[PDB]
């Protein structure tokens, strides 16, 4: 029935005190109610700090907050082995002590940063760790993969290539939530060039609220976490859909907010609205989990959807007649009191698995080699027991990622 | 399809009871049941039916000869890669197991005696034969039974086996066991083995009982092949879920002639649909008049399965 | 005479509420209570669902298997909840997820021993067993998997007493689950070889004859449920009532099987009319048969109209003309010889109780055996390839100790069984 959460990495773990935000927000219980259901995990104290010093601070349990005093290191390598495997131990027992005491649960919500040092490697075993001790069960991790374009790290490949090679035999359905594309919703569909990380945590801190929280609430069409890798992944890749919402309008600007959902589900497959830069490019669609929430129609649904999958050039996969899991639940969104989301009266979180990262995911390995072929910072993973087979043969990995991807689709 | 019938002698019992010998078998192929019948007046009067049959054995006939005209012409069919099958059926002491299990009268004992061994004796002599030794085969056997439905490993202490059809519809009974022989005394030994954990009801004072089928199967791997060289299922059948396999295995082998399912027709199904498949099937009768009733309905199955030659 | 209900998985569960819900009404015992009946007649024949031990206190003789907690603790923890002896609740706390085989061959399997043991102490009860009635959905774990073993296993233990099953076969237009086609095509095989009367409810053939049927604007699954349960209370419970001609479960299995596979109805309600306004009354009987007898009615998703009938059981339950009833029947027979099939010259089973429904007049259930049903088997064994052929959600059945084979064989059997049901519509 629930679903434990692991949000690793500052990232994870910022994202993470967004997602749990919105929650309680929704849920009527304040600062101080009832009881989280979830861990925070990190080697740089100072992030999960903010936790234990800011905002939903006595809402945790210092127990569900695991801290590796020692260092972070913008490597995997670092995480994963070396250090990050120190904490894991401990880190597990949560996920072991949390994971009793509950009633016949479902799965872990995973929070990670694909591209950094703990977000990366460590969760990379921690996962792995999972897929062992509880294989029965659903392991759907929610990454924010590195922006296109505009990467912070200077390794950042590095550790996304490790972390998706380590996790792909591990993982369930992994969500991807792109930093930079999320970006131009906000200059784009909300208007701001002032966009504090503390915002795009609000979105996905919205995206997600319609995976989980509303979904494993009650509705006219439920849609358990279990239906979605079932009805979300065609093949044991832990396979890769990506996040969109619909009424990403601004709470202030314009407002036709009144948007029948004749149009808010328009909205989801025009690229510029999708929290990722893999715009449709040629990505055929494959499978896609509709999740509405608050005032909808079923037959409204069994009309928009249809008017779409007769658009073509929306082009759904070939081996795939009917592609679209359609999840209705019954409360409205629940935006933020003062941020900067609209607040509609329904939306709509699709998210789907797409031909289209074929790219994405290429984009993504070429820069990898780029600088594998130097060695450019290899010295510091190497030094932090990995070695030449780890980086070559996780980028071969990644390699037959990129065939999959391509067979799966393009192909009848 | 070959089919044969051949009648045993009267028992010892039967002939202390005085019971009266119905058949004769006049000729190799000409089977005679003399009816014994009375008009409404109760007026006594035989009704003499004729049967003719590709071979039909008398009292006398010893299992050899009965193996011979039977299923010895068949084991060559499975070198050739086909599948071969031999059918025993009849009334309940007939003579079924003795036939194809070994002498008993208990339908129990010398394993040597039955066609189960003869025909194994046979395959080892031909597959050392040169135009086999190519081959390259190796032997193996398997012995189960079939009872309400359910697939029993006699090999494997009765262990109760499961059976599945792929859409494809060939079915596989799985976890059944088969072993390696390379020497006729392996096969007995399977045979005696097999035969001890027959299914049957309590001791009884004497005989056995064929509350099952009893399915024997000799079968030739190269390394697969059409899944395997060539197989040979010998088939024991219960007197005659009984009569809906016995009506199902007609309608089986007379459609092997041309090319209400039952777990015994699924077993033996890809024994049928092959272009290069042979069966024979062996009708066993008693001779008593007691028996005349039995014996008129075994005789008529038996036509009509032959009508498909 | 008497029966054992089944409550498998949380569907068959929830209805277990709704069934068990109506029942007592139509048998006068509250919650813990007894038999309040406002008559003398609706405990006379009680037994068949019931047991003495206190002497206010006739206990449901069902069972609650169910790998999830929360459900069988929400039956348990509301209105009628509070009448089940605990010893019926044979709970799986284990992870009850949502695979056919993850209940039936690796966590169901485990539990099956401990409700055995008390589907034995409920049939070793007292006087004579008459059958099990069984409900659940054949679209999840604890429904199709681990229900479908409970009967595999009943029926070897009393291949004598009969097993009704109502399935929940996966409603087209929309499917409330994502490998619903697994889940069933695993579950019809093992009843076509089991159980030996299904009655198949789809629950948006209710909604439609809930919502256009029945005004009601909001069917709640309670609703739904509430139907259904309607039905099964007109099947059984009824028949063990009185009447001019009365029948029982046998008599129904013994009139509309004719061919072993064990044949699937669609059961259908007779006065079905909207509260207020429509209480026309209109149920002088032609009615009844006005009702019954049309498409829209028909639980089942498939319309009579696109297939023969083979047997039909109109069980009516309120006093009426053997005249009138017998008469009907006839005429129907003949306006409709088209769709009726020809081999049986009655196809028709009248059935005639004497009290009715509580607080209706005149009621008669429908059970249907019509070859229309091949078009949902078709549907279902349809679903299956176009998912099987990419192994779709497999991995969380093999995983769980499956087998390839294993969906091959369900597929082929219960698509063989969309052949033969063809065979008499010809």
């Amino acid at each position: 029935r629930e679903c434990i959460s692991i949000h690793v990495g500052q990232a994870g773990v910022q994202i993470g005190n967004a997602c749990w935000e919105l929650y309680c927000l929704e849920h009527g219980i304040q600062p101080d109610g009832h009881v989280p259901r979830a861990v925070f995990v990190d080697l740089e104290p100072t992030v999960i700090d903010e936790v234990r010093t800011g905002t939903y601070r006595q809402l945790f349990h210092p127990e569900q907050l695991i801290t590796g005093k020692e260092d972070a290191a913008n490597n995997y390598a670092r995480g994963h082995y070396t250090i990050g495997k120190e904490i894991i131990d401990l880190v597990l027992d949560r996920i072991r002590k949390l994971a009793d005491q509950c009633t016949g649960l479902q799965g872990f919500s995973v929070f990670h940063s694909f591209g950094g040092g703990t977000g990366s490697g460590f969760t990379s075993l921690l996962m792995e760790r999972l897929s062992v001790d509880y294989g029965k069960k659903s392991k759907l991790e929610f990454s924010i993969y590195p922006a296109p374009q505009v990467s912070t790290a200077v390794v950042e490949p590095y550790n996304s290539i490790l972390t998706t090679h380590t996790t792909l035999e591990h993982s369930d359905c992994a969500f991807m939530v792109d930093n930079e594309a999320i970006y131009d919703i906000c200059r784009r569909n909300l208007d701001i060039e002032r966009p504090t990380y503390t915002n795009l945590n609000r979105l996905i801190g919205q995206i997600v609220s319609s995976i989980t929280a509303s979904l494993r609430f009650d509705g006219a069409l439920n849609v358990d976490l279990t239906e979605f890798q079932t009805n979300l992944v065609p093949y044991p890749r832990g396979h890769f859909p990506l996040a969109t919402y619909a009424p990403v309008i601004s709470a202030e600007k314009a407002y036709h907010e009144q948007l029948s959902v004749a149009e808010i589900t328009n909205a989801c497959f025009e690229p510029a609205n999708q929290m990722v830069k893999c715009d449709p490019r040629h990505g055929k669609y494959m499978a896609c989990c509709l999740l509405y929430r608050g005032d909808v129609v079923p037959k409204d649904v069994n009309a928009a959807i249809a008017t779409i999958k007769t658009k073509r050039t929306i082009q759904f996969v070939d081996w795939c007649p009917t592609g679209f899991k359609v999840g209705i639940n019954y409360e409205p969104p629940t935006v933020v009191p003062g941020g900067d989301l609209a607040k509609v009266q329904r939306a709509v979180c699709m998210l789907s698995n797409t031909t289209a990262i074929a790219e994405a995911w290429a984009r993504l390995d070429h820069k990898f080699d780029l600088m594998y072929a130097k060695r450019a910072f290899v010295h510091w993973y190497v030094g932090e027991g990995m070695e030449e087979g780890e980086f070559s043969e996780a980028r071969e990995d990644m390699a037959a990622l990129e065939k999959d991807y391509e067979e799966v689709g393009v192909d009848s | 399809i070959t089919v044969c019938v051949r009648k045993r002698p009267i028992s010892r019992k039967e002939v202390n009871r005085k019971e009266i010998d119905v058949i004769s078998v006049p000729r190799k192929d000409m089977l005679i049941v003399h009816e014994p019948r009375s008009k409404v007046d109760l007026t006594k009067f035989l009704e003499n039916h004729k049967f003719r049959f590709d071979y039909a054995f008398n009292d006398t006939c010893d299992n050899a000869m009965v193996y011979k005209y039977t299923a010895k012409p068949l084991v060559k069919t499975i070198f050739e890669g086909g599948m071969a099958t031999c059918f025993a059926y009849g009334q309940t002491g007939s003579g079924k197991t003795h036939t194809m299990g070994g002498e008993f009268n208990g339908k129990v004992q010398d394993c040597k005696n039955g066609i189960y061994a003869m025909a194994a004796k046979d395959v080892f002599v031909t597959l050392n034969m040169p135009r086999y030794r190519a081959m390259n085969l190796v032997v193996s056997a398997s012995f189960f039974e079939i009872y309400s439905g359910k697939v029993f490993d006699l090999l494997s202490d009765k262990q109760k086996l499961r059976v599945l059809e792929d859409g494809k519809q060939q079915v596989q009974v799985v976890g059944l066991t088969e072993k390696v022989v390379d020497g006729v005394e392996e096969v007995l030994k399977l045979i005696q083995h097999g035969n001890a954990a027959r299914t049957s009801g309590q001791t009884s004072a004497n005989s056995n009982s064929s509350r099952s089928h009893a399915v024997f199967q000799i079968v030739l791997r190269p390394q697969g092949s059409t899944k395997i060289h060539g197989k040979f299922s010998f088939i024991d059948l219960a007197g005659n879920e009984i009569n809906k396999s016995l009506l199902a295995l007609k309608e089986c082998i007379r459609a092997l002639g041309k090319q209400r399912v039952s777990k015994l027709t699924q077993v033996l199904r890809d024994s049928f649909i092959g272009e290069k498949s042979k069966t024979c099937m062996i009708a066993m009768i008693s001779p008593g008049l007691s028996s005349c009733e039995h014996t008129l309905n075994t005789l008529r199955y038996a036509d009509r399965v032959k009508e498909l030659v | 005479r008497e029966i054992v209900h089944i409550q498998a998985g949380q569907c068959g569960n929830q209805i277990g509420a709704k069934f068990w819900e109506v029942i007592s009404d139509e048998h006068g015992i509250d919650p813990t209570g007894s038999y309040h009946g406002d008559s003398d007649l609706q405990l006379e024949r009680i037994n068949v669902y019931y047991n003495e031990a206190a002497g206010n206190k006739y206990v449901p003789r069902a069972i609650l298997v169910d790998l999830e907690p929360g459900t069988m603790d929400s039956v348990r923890s509301g209105p009628f909840g509070q009448i089940f002896r605990p010893d019926n609740f044979v709970f799986g706390q284990s992870g009850a997820g949502n695979n056919w085989a993850k209940g039936h061959y690796t966590e169901g399997a485990e539990l099956v021993d401990s409700v055995l043991d008390v589907v034995r102490k409920e049939s070793e009860s007292c006087d004579c067993l008459q059958g099990f009635q069984l409900t659940h959905s054949l679209g999840g774990g604890t429904g199709s998997g681990m229900g479908t073993l409970l009967i595999s296993k009943i029926r070897e233990e009393y291949p004598d007493r009969i097993m009704n099953t109502f399935s929940v076969v996966p409603s087209p237009k929309v499917s409330d689950t994502v490998v619903e086609p697994y889940n069933a095509t695993l579950s019809v095989h093992q009843l076509v070889e089991n159980t030996d009367e299904t009655y198949c409810i789809d629950n948006e053939a209710l909604y439609d004859i809930c919502f256009r049927t029945l005004k009601l604007t909001t069917p709640t699954y309670g609703d739904l449920n509430h139907l259904v349960s309607a039905t099964m209370s007109g099947v059984t419970t009824c028949l063990r009532f009185p009447g001019q001609l009365n029948a029982d479960l046998r008599k129904l299995a013994v009139n509309m099987v004719p061919f072993p596979r064990l044949h699937f109805f669609m059961p259908g309600f007779a006065p079905l009319t909207s509260r207020g306004s429509q209480q026309y009354r209109a149920l002088t009987v032609p009615e009844l048969t006005q009702q019954m007898f049309d498409a829209k009615n028909m639980m089942a998703a498939c319309d009579p109209r696109h297939g023969r009938y083979l047997t039909v059981a109109a069980v009516f339950r309120g006093r009426m003309s053997m005249k009138e009833v017998d008469e009907q029947m006839l005429n129907v027979q003949n306006k409709n010889s088209s769709y009726f099939v020809e081999w049986i010259p009655n196809n028709v089973k009248t059935a005639v109780c004497d009290i009715p429904p509580r607080g209706l007049k005149m009621s008669a259930t429908f059970i249907g055996n019509s070859t229309a049903i091949q078009e949902l088997f078709k549907r279902i064994s349809e679903q299956f390839t176009a998912m099987f052929r990419r192994k779709a959600f497999l991995h969380w059945y093999t995983g769980e100790g499956m087998d390839e084979m294993e969906f091959t064989e369900a597929e082929s059997n219960m698509n063989d069984l969309v052949s033969e049901y063809q065979q008499y519509q010809d």
